[PDB]
């Protein structure tokens, strides 16, 4: 009938009535048709079907399901927040706008964890792994349209006399539900953010650090090398050798960057391999004549080790340190995306209802409204996650512009 | 349109107790709506306690307020003297924005006996035209108390004029006076004009008469 | 820090038109939601009217509806609420309050004004000197009554010698009945204060202006 001061004049405001609908408007123009190419090139362009694609896939689907109603989402807040739509079509998009809120977040953990996962962990079933990933991607789409139906069902419109607008959303119709609306907001804070942020922080902790022991094992392959050279009695050569023997066993087991996709079976992965078979077999042969006692003869066999080296490894082992800028900037892209988009949301969202529940009304109703803006910015941020996961997406990002 | 109903109506209390006062919706109401206000004699009634628990600026700590849905109290940890006031409960779920039935908060004390002293009508008043009977009732506990006016062991309704105070705020004792107005005509009829007073204190009323000339 | 006061009341008769004011100081009274609550004789709150501080929006419940208009002043800082068609059941206390939000309220009250809707005229009140009876003075403390029958409208200023004594003192308030307030004031004095010195009471009235002292005689 009439909601409180403060509220009354967020809804009369310019922060509502301007700000948003630009925002929203920013949003509509950048994330729709850079979802709209990101999901055509997962669906028609990717010819690798693999466990990350299947996550970015749905995000993109997650982003664009949403920002497709925001012309109704921008001309309700230009006509001074008046829903004239109906009900039903207010909650299609509420439940979409939390849809996508969650889904990001689910299928950002999905991705990070995964990608995580085949640094630390590999395994060669890219058939079997991406049909694991498309089920569990039902799975998450169908338990969010299950965990968003006390958004669906309830009324989410009220006419508000004083101010001739009807509100989606934005106001509670029945104040007598806020004990259940922060109790529902505070088990999703928990559970749907503060638990996949956990195993989101911590897969880019193990991800990042694989990739500079990639970038250690390399390391101690050229500063060893460097040392057999430069060294003169017989110890500091068969150490470096056996130091430099381990680097390259380990290097060899780990994925290179070149061929990220291609399965462990593949026959470009086999050529990356056969370059170590050549250098592991010129450290043997460093070896032999060290364990014999020939000490400049161990030393003159490490410059044709700089020559396989130079020709097989600097090659394939020639951008592991992309590899590893690309990561760093992916884990800088999500945290910037939990920053602005995920835990003001959240963190607002439990502190909202919390206060109409404590008092009846809430001062931080400004901020909760900027923070469900802002929030709407991660399939603005989206794009920037499938540059640095998708090869196949940077062709069509860079040939566009 | 919520009726509240808050019990009891008039509650007596001494000081340092665990004073607790009910307020009752007819429908389901918000935590969010339930708010209590403090009402001395003479003065607005100010806020108190905002939303069922959380308390307003300059309120002590010994109030905290509970209850959700129907049920919904005030709770006061130690009664004190300035706490002797009427508490009302307001909603803002539904319009009309009902108010409460109103606690009237009182010191309970020992029980007092009340000293009735009985007033003849004025020579002044007579002479001039009626001739009004005045008895006083003074320092008694509790509230409740009753007159009766008889004329001549007669049972008079006709006349009688009733006045009540709020307690004291030296000794917290409570007052009546009651009234009986006749004409000059009908007063010089009668010869004796009783007065009976029950109260708690004993079960044989305190009986002030007086007999003319 | 926030203080209201209201202004306006008095008699008036029934079935006619009147305005109150409320007077706001210490906050910006566009940014906060004003309310008008009534008070009955029987102690009893009750709702009015309700205006919001962004424009005209007003709203009243069924039973003042289509008489009450609350009018509302930005650039003065002063509320309003005029009454048409009035009734003896609108006889109350006036509260005007400041509602800063739906959870929070009136956070702020005024001080209330009284109205007493009636017809009966400006009526001079009657003081009257009551005194024990004859012979009766053998008591420790002896009770001295006076009173004022026949007076409209309230309230009158009674004190026992011009105010210097309030021991043993109680003022009882009037009640409304056949459209003239009664009132009655009982003193306990010790028995060797009265008859000794005059022992009398000052009654005055603001409405008709008399201003009555009456002597307190035991015969």
């Amino acid at each position: 009938f009439s909601v409180d001061e403060f509220s009354a004049s967020v809804l009369t405001g310019k922060l509502t009535t301007v700000f948003l609908p630009i925002v929203y408007t920013i949003v509509f123009v950048v994330a729709l048709p850079s979802n709209g190419m990101a999901l055509w090139v997962f669906l028609f362009r990717t010819k690798k079907k693999a466990p990350a694609v299947i996550y970015m896939a749905n995000l993109a689907l997650a982003d664009l399901l949403s920002v497709i109603w925001f012309p109704l989402k921008i001309a309700y807040h230009i006509h001074g927040n008046n829903w004239i739509y109906g009900e039903a079509l207010c909650n299609v998009l509420i439940g979409f706008f939390y849809a996508n809120m969650y889904c990001s977040i689910l299928f950002l953990t999905c991705l990070s964890v995964q990608r995580a996962w085949e640094i630390v962990n590999p395994m060669g079933h890219s058939r079997k792994k991406a049909n694991i990933a498309i089920g569990i991607s039902l799975a998450i789409w169908l338990l969010i349209l299950l965990v968003t139906i006390p958004l669906y069902v309830v009324k989410q419109t009220i006419f508000i006399p004083a101010l001739q607008i009807t509100t989606c959303h934005d106001v509670l119709p029945e104040q007598l539900l806020v004990g259940d609306m922060f109790n529902y907001f505070l088990s999703l804070a928990i559970g749907v953010f503060l638990f996949p942020a956990f195993l989101t922080a911590s897969a880019y902790v193990l991800m990042i650090r694989a990739l500079a022991d990639l970038e250690d094992n390399w390391e101690t392959l050229n500063d060893n090398l460097k040392v057999i050279e430069k060294a003169d009695n017989a110890a500091q050569v068969k150490d470096a050798l056996t130091k430099m023997r381990a680097a390259a066993l380990d290097a060899q087991k780990a994925t290179p960057p070149k061929l990220e996709d291609k399965s462990p079976d593949s026959p470009e992965m086999k050529d990356f391999r056969h370059g170590f078979d050549i250098l592991v077999g010129q450290i043997d042969d460093a070896l032999k004549l060290a364990n014999e006692g020939k000490v400049k003869e161990a030393q003159a066999a490490a410059e044709q080790l700089k020559t396989t080296r130079n020709a097989y490894i600097q090659k394939y082992l020639e951008n592991s340190e992309k590899k590893r800028k690309r990561a760093i900037k992916l884990a800088v892209t999500v945290a910037a995306m939990y920053l602005i988009c995920f835990t003001p949301s959240n963190l607002l969202l439990v502190v909202h209802y919390f206060l109409i529940k404590s008092q009846g009304q809430s001062h931080v109703y400004a901020l909760y409204i900027v923070a469900l803006c802002l929030s709407t910015l991660n399939s603005c941020i989206d794009p920037f996650v499938y540059y640095f996961v998708s090869h196949d997406f940077r062709d069509h990002a860079k040939n566009a512009l | 349109q919520i009726v509240l109903t808050q019990s009891p109506a008039i509650m007596s209390a001494s000081l340092g107790e665990r004073v607790t006062m009910t307020c009752t919706a007819s429908s389901s109401i918000s935590s969010s709506y339930l708010h209590w206000y403090q009402q001395k004699p003479g003065s607005s009634p100010k806020l108190w306690i905002y939303s069922t628990s959380n308390l307003a600026s300059g309120v002590p700590a010994r109030f905290s307020g509970s209850g959700s849905g129907t049920s919904y109290s005030l709770t006061i940890s130690s009664m004190e003297a300035e706490d002797a006031a009427t508490y009302y409960c307001h909603q803002f779920h539904r319009s009309p924005y009902t108010f409460g039935g109103g606690t009237k908060l009182e010191i309970k004390r020992a029980d007092a006996a009340p000293t009735v002293s009985i007033f003849p009508p004025s020579s002044e008043q007579l002479t001039s035209g009626g001739a009004s009977v005045v008895c006083f009732l003074n320092n008694f506990y509790p509230k409740d108390i009753n007159v009766k006016w008889k004329i001549d062991g007669s049972e008079r309704q006709n006349g009688v004029l009733n006045s009540w105070t709020d307690q004291d705020s030296k000794d917290s004792t409570y007052s009546m006076s009651s009234t009986l107005t006749l004409t000059k005509d009908e007063y010089e009829r009668h010869n004796s004009y009783t007065c009976e007073a029950t109260h708690k204190t004993s079960t044989s009323p305190i009986v002030k008469s007086f007999n003319r000339n | 820090e926030v203080i209201l006061v209201e202004s306006g009341g008095g008699l008036v008769k029934p079935g006619g038109s009147l305005k109150l004011s409320c007077a706001a100081s210490g906050f910006t009274f566009s940014s906060y939601a004003m309310s008008w609550v009534r008070q009955t004789p029987e102690k009893r709150l009750e709702w009015v009217a309700t205006i919001s501080g962004i424009g005209s929006y007003t709203y009243y419940p069924d039973s003042v509806k289509g008489r009450f208009t609350i009018s509302r002043d930005n650039a003065k800082n002063t509320l309003y609420l005029q009454m048409s068609s009035l009734r003896s059941e609108d006889t109350a206390m006036y509260y005007c309050s400041r509602q800063d939000y739906y959870g929070s309220s009136y956070d702020y009250w005024g001080q209330g004004t009284t109205l007493t809707v009636s017809s009966a005229k400006t009526t001079a009140p009657s003081v009257y000197p009551l005194a024990p009876v004859c012979g009766d003075t053998t008591g420790s403390s002896v009770t001295l009554g006076c009173l004022v029958k026949g007076y409209f409208p309230e309230p009158v200023t009674l004190t026992w010698n011009s105010g210097s004594l309030s021991s043993g003192v109680h003022t009882f308030p009037a009640v409304l009945q056949s459209d003239l307030y009664t009132l009655s004031s009982s003193v306990t004095v010790t028995s060797s204060t009265w008859p000794s010195q005059s022992i009398t009471c000052n009654v005055a009235h603001p409405a008709s202006s008399t201003k009555v002292d009456k002597k307190i005689e035991p015969r």
